[PDB]
């Protein structure tokens, strides 16, 4: 009773102040992240914007590959998520040896969300603060297609998966652009051209200022190419022309 | 590396920190089950944060053999470290004794897991409970263990929010005489009296152990269930 | 051979509602022997009866760790251990040790009360299961016995006519074997009863 | 309170205070600067003496971490030692193990996450040191700052130390693109001897280092008669 | 042992014997040696009886907890890696020689697994005492895709060269057929040595063993 | 003051007081003088005097090669622990390489072995600072190291009780000593460390230890019988 | 193998004696050494062997029954209890990085009711061992060279209703053959005795 | 961090370890259980708190080794638990372990003082090292060895033990002795002894007309012996009887209870 909210101990409400603190350093860094999954691609804006211009403005990233199928994208304490990149590229490679084929994303975002639930538990570690968004493409079961997915894992371990996400600060009005967006037509039967406004206008509407295509970044895997890699820029105007629209 | 314990007594004589965690193995979801003379159901509540969580993708009846199933409530990802290690100590028996494993052993084997971590050294306990059913070579099976450790033999029971209310109401709606259908008829409606909306197929889980087999009910057969109740 | 240094041949037949289990009685060092009135049988419960033969340091050693882990699987699951449940249990015994291995060779013999199946199984050294649905056999004279075995078994006998042909399978093997002998000790068991024979042999 | 005496405890906002007081570790120390001169970095540094009896070459804070690469810290000296020997380990395990070089942004990602790695654990205290990671690999110039944090950044030219607001402004006022390595470290260091006062310390001179084409590829100090006298 | 595997159109079919023996005697004539690993993969044995059994019995149940995990359809190819990792790390000692068939969403795979740990995947194998035998009846009669019938005779006609030729080998052949929907194992697929000559059954009346002691114990 | 007690705890300032605490169990020890010269390095150690009659000796100038020593102040219980570690790793490199270890390497391995007991929890610093005499194919050199971790290179210094007055006499001759011989190198370093002393004592054999390592000249350690010939006739004068 | 143990047991004593000859390769060091270790004073065992392991075994079995005596507050153990505890000793031992003890044993003891709920064993114990770690209870067991000797001696001599005087004269004839037969000089054989009074040393038969 | 290091093992300034005396006071509201050990035999008798109606009976094989509170630990070794309920399955199972590794070792039954020390070894270690918190747990070991018969004894939260001729622990226990002290003499019988066990469990819990909803018992005496095989073991004894721990159903605990409540109203008619 003397503490309550230094290490990982139940409070008497029976909450965790340790992750409720955590959750915090996510809107710390004052950025945002939208993804959202078409009928045959994903995809995953975020906000990639350099205050000074003095920096090499193609080092600092937030888009990062995982295993050539899976990218995911670190929306929190910025060090932070390129620990966890760490991480999962050494259980998407140790997978690779001990089991020959390469990882599905829904067990790669379980395995990294058991990673999570172990620094909550164990007093002296510190948990991460950053929410990981892992976004690839599966092979499909009884018809050999493949299947767009969206996993994100939160600093306290819950995985699950998504039709579309936001994270970062004022990722409440970035959820509620997106659900009233939902109640008109339905996610799943939508383009790439289609969903990339929808991406891009949720990231409008949280920041009130219809950035500029080189301040995001954006990475996204398609059912032709299943390969992560990120967009160029020219296809990032060809988008935001469209928003104006 | 903090070796010392976190869970300790107090002058009253109570493990004040185990009193915390059923308190928050209490704020979970209405997790529920019943028994039968021909099997034994589990109902779970899929409660979504939103329209865009992907209500097919996240699940809380948990399968762990050919014969036992789980579901949690509590902390999430506090589960996970029970159900990987229910599901392995139950693959470490087949190739042991050549036999699925009765429901009373895997039950002793999880409880020695809760009180590892309240007389550990560094760790804090765990904030979820469990609902362990399924069949063996004398019976049908409803356990339901506590994050002290504490392990019991339920008939019909329930765990989580709204649940004091929902175990008197099985109270007054159990009979010892009880078939399959009927108990699935009367777990789901159960659920529906402390259900916020209006529950649909992606909206609940359930899975009913059925005579050697668990088998989690697809999203068609308890669509055959929803519009009978 | 280290297998051979003790003597003594078990033998397992399998009938209709009922099977028999046979040992020897003797004990030796290569040519001497050491005891008369030791047989190589075990019992476990009222459904399994087994048989070590081998190395007689051995064949007490495994016997002290099964029984040790016999009577552990009885206060742990409050109930008796069954046949299928045994016999895959010291398979995965003689299996940890496969670079240190046992030279025992156990002969299973087990029934279920309620049903009444018979279940045979005899490993090797190194934990080879095996059930035929016939007979088993393991021991000095066991090149001997799928001899007599085979050539007068047939599925469907009675407990009391499974016993003399068991019998005398195993005596006319140890009339041929100069570290078998001195006499049989038999058990045939039903689904009802278990009957322990001592059968009259050669002092030889 | 106690919500600042470790690494593993977040704020009432999410924050670390142990890693954001490591931060004011470097903001106490000398001055540090670096550009990117399209064909290579020039770095320089200004050690204050703290006695007239001292060596010339003593409390050099420049290091070659490989031939190509070298770690210059800005904030605890000891502390730095500690991050040079360490990326010093990761550039011969590219040597020994892939038979590369190591290049220049991913010499500074092992820096990174060195320094993150002090940050999450209750029985170590982050670095007061920032590492500025000047190499010159087959991507090129790079030029990297590590800061106690573990986040590093491609920059064009950096300022670390006390006076790195007014140092920063100094090098807005330089190319980048049309700039070489020949002018800048007559440049770079014009900068320490006007963005530092003599009114505080009686012993300041410079050490600047550069790698580039002119010195075949490879990570060196100046000859002494480069830098201007004053 | 005489397995052998066989691609056809749509899945593959595994065969085996039944014939286990210990040093020149034949110890059992009806043993089993086609195992099983997964709803969709089975997996063909040769060597010893004790290796064999304890390097299938771990990986099936490493697959199937392997499964709960991802909750989909296991892979032939991750069944493969977890046997050829298995029998490498011993070096030849686990004496298991494997034929590993199954059906995924890419297709039939099978595939041999050497007791040193090599792997070779081709359209049909053979393992054990009389691989040579089958594999001579394989290369005189295979052709690309054929029917469920025709890959089901073929490899029944493959074992029969190691029944009758192979004395390590015989009385009875096991066939496993498996697709991409079900699996269906036959085991009295071909019996070509039946009993020739029934038993004489030497009558002994009971009683005619002399016995010194008896005691009964009622239960 | 609830930011002083661990070692791993960074102050609101940003400051390690751990590591400045230790600092000052190195200005509470005896002084000690270290010249260089061109080819040689003269340490020049303040030993206790007796008391009326009775001789406390304890040992404070340490050999760790024929090339190098060092003389400590301090903690003399880690200044031994040191001797330990300096001693051990010369020997490691003679084995290998046949030749003395270099002085750029070995001030470069003091400062690591100071590095490691000021990162972790249960881990002190040395409360110890030395001297490093050497000579290597670079000519002389002489170090001094800090509980923090430092490692400076000097022309002279002083280090101990009251030995900032030391450090002034230096602070005017340290120019001349790239051009003094031996005799006259001494006879610098006695008389900054005569200015380190009480009110009412002045230097013999009795309270001095002068310790030179040189170019055709292994450490020696000049004690009581060999040092009377740079201390009978010695005055410190105004 | 070059000295003999024989031991038999009958209604009310178990006879023990073991041949006191000590060499080196074919020199007698010793005619006298005791063979016979006393471990409780209703127990003894008469090991064989070279002197090396003998001792030491003996030493390590003595000493956990007095240990075992301590900290159970002086209740004496069966000899079962014991004879159960030495085979553990042996068949660990050829497990086991410094190999296996190279003594052959004969374990020989008497049973007394220890209270008044006891209902256990009356009779005498004897128990022969290998050094292996085979354990067989036996009436007659024997080790050595002239074991094949007087085992077959005690086929045709031994009775169960045998008194202290005709199993005196019995392992006389015991002692006898093995000085006929066998080329290792045998002369001393250190005759002792278990009964309901505890051992003795019976000086007699030599 | 070693701030908030509890300090489990280490002395108050008075010379007492805190968390011990808290773990005494943690079975101070545990269930009640008694025992008592007459000349035949000695008999467990405890209380179990209200059974609701959704419980179930897990539905075992030979109800002889499991109850709700007592718990066999050998076949001639019975136990009874009051404390933690989770926290004493941990030496239940050490318990077990090391009786039966006694038998492999000696193949001898274990001294029932043999394996009480044995398990408060356990509980002392816990007090002393590892800065963690000790067992709050107290047990009552009942059996019968050849050594001195049957016994019966205590186990304290800090490795202390010491036998009894009847004792009581849970809740009102320094109450019950004082009931079992007005009557306990030597010669007493198994049935003076189970109705001496019910009449003082009613006396605690203030309870006239005992309930069997919420009363177990266990006996530990001995039966004499059926499964001896002589014919297998031609030089090995078997003793007559055999001692077995058993406990009582509802059948068999009835024709007891209902000679409790009449020797308490046998007891009430001479009140005023
Ligand atoms: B193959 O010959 O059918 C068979 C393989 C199968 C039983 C695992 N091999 C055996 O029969 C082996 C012996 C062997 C012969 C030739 C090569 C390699 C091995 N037999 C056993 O392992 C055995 C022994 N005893 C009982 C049961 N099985």
């Amino acid at each position: 009773a003397g503490f309550d909210k230094y290490i990982t101990v139940f409070s008497p409400e029976g909450s965790l102040y340790q992750v409720e603190y955590a959750f915090k350093a996510v809107t710390y860094p004052g950025l945002l992240t939208v993804a959202i999954r078409c009928k045959d691609a994903v995809l995953v804006v975020t906000q990639h914007l350099i205050p000074d211009r003095l920096m090499r403005p193609d080092s600092v990233t937030a888009l990062y590959e995982v295993t050539p199928n899976i990218g995911c994208c670190m929306t929190g304490r910025a060090p932070d998520g390129r620990a966890l990149v760490q991480r999962a590229r050494e259980e998407a490679s140790d997978y690779q040896y001990r089991y020959g084929v390469e990882i599905p994303i829904a067990v790669l975002a379980k395995r990294m969300g058991d990673k999570a639930q172990v620094r909550t538990q164990q007093a002296g570690l510190r948990p991460m603060g950053v929410v990981s968004t892992f976004i690839g493409m599966d092979q499909s079961d009884q018809d050999g297609s493949l299947k767009p997915q969206i996993y994100t894992v939160d600093p306290a371990g819950w995985t699950g998966g998504h039709i579309a996400c936001a994270a970062g600060k004022k990722q409440v009005e970035a959820m509620a652009f997106l659900e009233k967006r939902q109640k008109s037509t339905e996610l799943d039967a939508l383009t790439q051209k289609e969903a990339a406004m929808i991406a891009l206008a949720a990231l409008q509407s949280a920041i009130g200022t219809a950035v500029k295509a080189k301040e995001v970044e954006v990475g996204r895997c398609t059912a032709a190419n299943p390969a992560f890699q990120r967009v160029p820029n020219s296809e990032v105007e060809e988008w935001l022309t469209a928003v104006a629209e | 590396e903090a070796f010392y314990g976190l869970t300790t007594f107090s002058p009253s004589g109570k493990l004040i920190q185990i009193e915390y965690a059923t308190t928050a193995a209490g704020k979970g979801t209405t997790a529920l089950g019943v028994k039968a003379t021909d099997g034994v159901v589990i109902a779970a509540k899929k409660k979504a944060p939103s329209t865009l969580v992907d209500a097919s993708s996240i699940q809380k009846v948990f399968v762990l053999d050919e014969h036992v199933g789980c579901t949690y409530s509590g902390m999430g990802p506090d589960c996970r470290v029970l159900i990987d290690s229910a599901r392995k100590n139950c693959q470490q028996y087949k190739l042991m004794y050549n036999e699925p494993i009765p429901i009373s052993q895997l039950v002793r084997k999880i409880s020695a897991i809760y009180q590892e971590f309240t007389q550990s050294g560094g760790v804090r306990p765990f904030g979820c409970s469990l609902l362990v059913a399924g069949v063996d070579a004398n019976g049908y099976h409803l356990y339901q263990v506590d994050p002290s450790g504490t392990f019991w033999a339920w008939k019909a029971t329930a765990i989580g929010t709204g649940s004091p209310d929902a175990k008197a109401f099985l109270e007054k709606r159990y009979t010892v005489d009880m078939e399959l259908e009927d108990a699935v008829h009367t777990a789901l409606l159960t659920l529906k009296e402390g259900f916020d909306g209006q529950m649909t197929s992606e909206n609940t889980q359930v899975g009913r152990v059925v005579e050697n087999r668990f088998e989690i009910l697809s999203v068609d057969q308890l669509r055959d269930y929803l519009d009978q109740i | 051979s280290i297998m051979a240094y003790s003597g003594g041949s078990v033998m397992a037949m399998a009938g209709k509602e009922c099977f028999v289990i046979i040992s020897d009685n003797r004990l030796g060092e290569q040519l001497k022997t050491i005891s008369t009135e030791v047989p190589k049988l075990h019992v476990v419960n009222d459904s399994i009866v087994y048989g070590l033969t081998g190395l007689r340091t051995d064949q007490q050693t495994f016997a002290n760790k099964v029984q040790f882990r016999t009577e552990m699987y009885k206060l742990r699951e409050e109930r008796d251990i069954t046949g299928k449940a045994f016999a895959a249990m010291i398979t995965s015994m003689l299996y940890e040790a496969r670079f240190g291995p046992w030279f025992v060779e156990p002969v299973i013999g087990s029934i279920d009360k309620s049903t009444g199946e018979v279940y045979l199984c005899a490993t090797d050294l190194i934990g080879a299961p095996c059930e035929p649905e016939d007979y088993v056999c393991a021991g000095t004279a066991a090149e001997s016995l799928h001899g007599m075995c085979e050539a007068l078994w047939r599925p469907g006998m009675s407990p009391e006519e499974l016993f003399e042909i068991a019998a005398q399978a195993m005596l006319s093997a140890c009339d041929r074997d100069s570290l078998s002998g001195y006499g049989a000790v038999a058990m045939i068991v039903t689904k009802d009863k278990v009957t322990t024979r001592l059968i009259k042999g050669r002092k030889d | 309170s106690g919500h600042d005496q470790s690494t593993d405890v977040f704020s009432a906002e999410g924050r670390v205070f142990q890693v954001e007081y490591a931060g004011k570790a470097v903001d106490n120390s000398s001055t540090a600067v670096a550009a990117c001169c399209k064909d290579g970095v020039v770095v320089a540094v200004e050690k204050v003496h703290t006695s007239r009896m001292l060596e010339k070459g003593s409390n050099n804070r420049i290091h070659a971490v490989d031939r190509q690469a070298g770690i210059c810290i800005c904030g605890l000296l000891p502390d730095g030692r500690a991050i040079v020997s360490r990326a010093r380990q990761e550039a011969e395990n590219s040597r020994d193990i892939f038979a590369t070089p190591i290049r220049g942004s991913v010499l500074a990602n092992r820096v990174g996450e060195f320094m993150h790695a002090y940050t999450t654990h209750f029985a170590y205290r982050p670095f007061g040191c920032s590492a500025i990671i000047a190499s010159y690999a087959d991507d090129g110039p790079q030029l990297f700052v590590s800061d106690p944090s573990g986040t590093v950044a491609g920059y064009y030219g950096v300022a670390l130390g006390k006076a790195k607001t007014v140092a920063k402004s100094e090098l807005e006022k330089l190319d980048f693109s049309s700039l070489t390595c020949d002018e800048a470290v007559g440049k770079l260091a014009s900068i320490l001897h006007e963005v530092h006062d003599k009114q505080k310390d009686k012993l300041y001179e410079v050490e600047v280092a550069w790698v580039c084409d002119k010195s075949d590829r490879k990570f060196v100090h100046v000859p002494a008669d480069m830098v201007p006298a004053e | 042992t005489t397995i052998v595997g066989v691609v056809y159109r749509d899945g593959v079919v595994l065969g085996a014997d039944t014939r286990a023996t210990e040093g020149s005697i034949v110890a059992d004539k009806r043993c089993r040696k086609i195992h099983y690993m997964a709803p969709n993969i089975m997996c063909c044995g040769a060597g010893t009886s004790a290796d064999t059994e304890a390097v299938t019995n771990m990986v099936s149940s490493h697959l199937a907890l392997h499964r709960l995990e991802t909750g989909k359809q296991s892979r032939v190819l991750e069944a493969l890696t977890l046997l050829k990792r298995h029998l490498y790390r011993y070096q030849g000692h686990v004496s298991a020689a494997l034929v590993l068939g199954g059906v995924d969403v890419e297709g039939p795979f099978l595939a041999t697994i050497a007791p040193h740990g090599s792997t070779d995947r081709l359209p049909f194998v053979t393992m054990g005492s009389g691989s040579i035998a089958a594999m001579a009846q394989l290369e005189a009669a295979y052709k690309d895709n054929m029917t469920c019938e025709e890959a089901k005779e073929l490899v029944a006609s493959a074992i029969r060269k190691g029944i009758f030729n192979d004395p390590y080998s015989g009385t009875q052949v096991d066939v496993c057929v498996i697709t991409k929907d079900k699996t269906e194992l036959t085991i009295g697929y071909d019996k070509p040595n039946e009993r020739m000559y029934p038993r004489q059954e030497v009558l002994l009346p009971p009683g005619t063993t002399p016995v010194l002691k008896e005691e009964i114990r009622q239960l | 003051n609830e930011y002083d007690s661990d070692i791993t705890t960074w102050s609101p300032t940003g400051r390690l007081f751990q590591i400045e605490y230790a600092n000052e169990a190195v200005n509470n020890g005896s002084a000690t003088v270290g010249v260089k010269g061109k080819n040689f390095v003269v340490l020049a150690a303040l030993k206790r005097s007796p008391v009326a009659e009775l001789s406390s000796y304890q040992e404070k100038v340490f050999e760790i090669d024929e090339h190098v020593g060092m003389s400590i102040s301090g903690l003399v219980a880690d200044g031994r622990v040191l001797a330990r570690y300096l001693r051990t790793e010369c020997m490691n490199y003679r084995y290998m390489y046949s030749n003395g270890m270099p002085m750029n390497q070995m001030a470069d391995m003091i400062g690591e072995k100071h590095q490691r007991h000021i990162q972790c929890s249960g881990k002190r610093p040395f409360g110890v600072g030395l001297l490093l005499a050497g000579y290597d194919r670079q000519g002389p050199h002489l170090y001094q190291t800090v509980p923090s971790g430092d490692v400076y290179d000097y022309k002279a210094t002083a280090m101990g009780v009251r030995s900032q007055a030391s450090r002034t006499y230096l602070e005017r001759h340290f120019e001349h000593f790239s051009d003094c011989t031996l005799d006259e190198l001494v006879t610098h370093a006695l008389k900054a460390l005569a200015s380190a002393t009480s009110e009412g004592i002045e230097l013999n054999v009795k309270n001095t230890t002068i310790a030179i390592v040189g170019k055709d000249t292994p450490f020696t350690i000049f004690e009581e019988e060999s040092a009377r010939k740079y201390l009978d006739g010695f005055k410190m004068r105004p | 193998m070059a000295e003999t143990a024989i031991a038999f047991r009958c209604k009310d004593y178990v006879m023990v004696a073991a041949a006191g000859l000590n060499a080196f390769y074919y020199i007698k060091i010793t005619d006298a050494e005791d063979k016979i270790t006393q471990l409780d004073t209703h127990q003894l065992v008469a090991c064989t062997g070279e002197n090396g392991p003998r001792v030491n075994f003996t030493e390590y079995i003595k000493c956990n029954l007095a240990l075992n005596r301590m900290r159970q507050h002086g209740r004496h153990s069966s000899c079962e209890s014991t004879a159960n505890f030495m085979r553990n000793c042996l068949a660990s031992a050829i497990r086991s990085r410094e190999g296996a003890y190279q003594v052959n044993c004969l374990f020989a003891g008497y049973d007394t009711p220890v209270s008044e709920d006891d209902d256990g064993v009356v009779g005498p114990q004897l128990f022969y061992m290998d050094y292996l770690g085979t354990l067989q209870a036996v009436p007659y067991g024997c080790h050595g060279y002239g074991a094949c000797f007087v085992t077959a001696l005690l086929d045709r001599l031994w009775r169960p209703d045998l008194s202290q005087q005709e199993g005196l004269e019995l392992m006389q004839k015991c002692c006898d053959e093995v000085k006929r037969r066998v080329i290792i000089s045998n002369s001393y054989f250190f005759v002792k005795a278990v009964t309901k009074n505890g051992v003795e040393v019976i000086t007699a038969v030599h | 961090s070693h701030r908030y290091d509890s300090r489990t093992t280490t002395f108050s300034p008075e010379g007492r370890l805190y968390q011990v005396e808290y773990a005494v006071e943690a079975i101070q509201q545990a269930g009640t259980v008694i025992g008592v050990c007459t000349k035949d035999g000695v008999v467990l008798a405890g209380e179990k708190m209200v059974p609701h109606p959704l419980f179930d009976s897990e539905s075992m094989q030979d109800k002889n080794t499991s109850g709700e509170k007592m718990y066999k630990i050998a076949e001639h070794i019975g136990c009874s638990v009051a404390g933690v309920t989770s926290d004493a399955y941990a030496l239940l199972n050490y318990a077990r372990l090391s009786a039966l590794r006694h038998q492999y070792t000696f193949q001898e039954p274990m001294a029932i003082e043999d394996l009480c020390r044995i398990l408060c070894d356990e509980k002392q270690l816990y007090t002393q090292y590892g800065g963690v918190r000790p067992y709050g747990v107290s047990f009552l070991l009942v059996g019968w060895d050849r050594y001195y018969g049957y016994q019966l004894y205590s186990t304290e939260p800090s490795g202390d033990y010491s036998a009894w001729s009847a004792y009581a622990i849970g809740q009102n226990d320094q109450v019950a002795h004082a009931l079992l002290k007005k009557d306990w003499h030597e010669s007493m019988t198994l049935e003076d002894g189970m109705l001496l066990a019910l009449r003082v469990l009613g006396k605690t819990m203030d309870t006239a007309k005992i309930d069997l909803d919420r009363v177990e018992v266990a006996v530990m005496r001995k039966v004499p012996a059926s499964n001896i095989d002589q014919l297998l073991d031609p030089f090995k004894h078997h003793p007559k009887t055999t001692p077995r721990f058993q406990i009582l159903t509802r059948s068999e605990l009835k024709p007891h209870a209902e000679r409790a409540d009449q020797a308490r109203e046998a007891e009430e008619k001479a009140e005023a």
